């Protein structure tokens, strides 16, 4: 967006020394085919267990039974005879 | 009043910060607790024939 000087124009660009046309055109490079190498093992001896863990134990029960059981010899009251 | 019942292992501890330590230095803990791994279900008697 420059001003065209009306006192001192200049016109359009004149050709200068040029860098030698082909060195300026590139090669396109040519792949050869490839593999990715070896024969893959199935499974890997991982240093980390790959599932879930827990925050917090909880406490498990198990029940247990008592015992076979007896008779007993109480102390016994008096007789209500109009004391008590 | 407030027991310790913590539901990890080293959520709460006891902390000893001693001065001076001989050689054959240690702590001889003695704890009192409750702890509960069974079930109490109700027994059987004998019904003689």
């Amino acid at each position: 967006m420059a001003l065209i000087n009306p006192q001192f124009p200049y016109a359009g660009p004149v050709p200068i020394p040029g860098p030698a046309p082909t060195e300026t055109m590139p090669l396109l490079n040519y792949r050869v085919e490839g593999r990715i190498a070896g024969i893959q093992q199935a499974r890997q001896f991982m240093p980390f267990l790959q599932g879930p863990h827990r925050e917090v134990a909880e406490q498990t029960y198990y029940a247990i039974g008592t015992g076979i059981q007896m008779g007993q010899t109480f102390n016994q009251p008096l007789i209500n005879t109009q004391e008590g | 009043d407030k027991p310790i019942y913590t539901l990890q292992y080293g959520n709460v501890g006891f902390v000893v910060n001693p001065k001076t330590v001989n050689q054959n230095a240690r702590l001889l803990m003695g704890y009192e607790y409750f702890t509960s791994r069974t079930e109490l279900v109700n027994a059987g008697t004998i019904s003689t024939t």
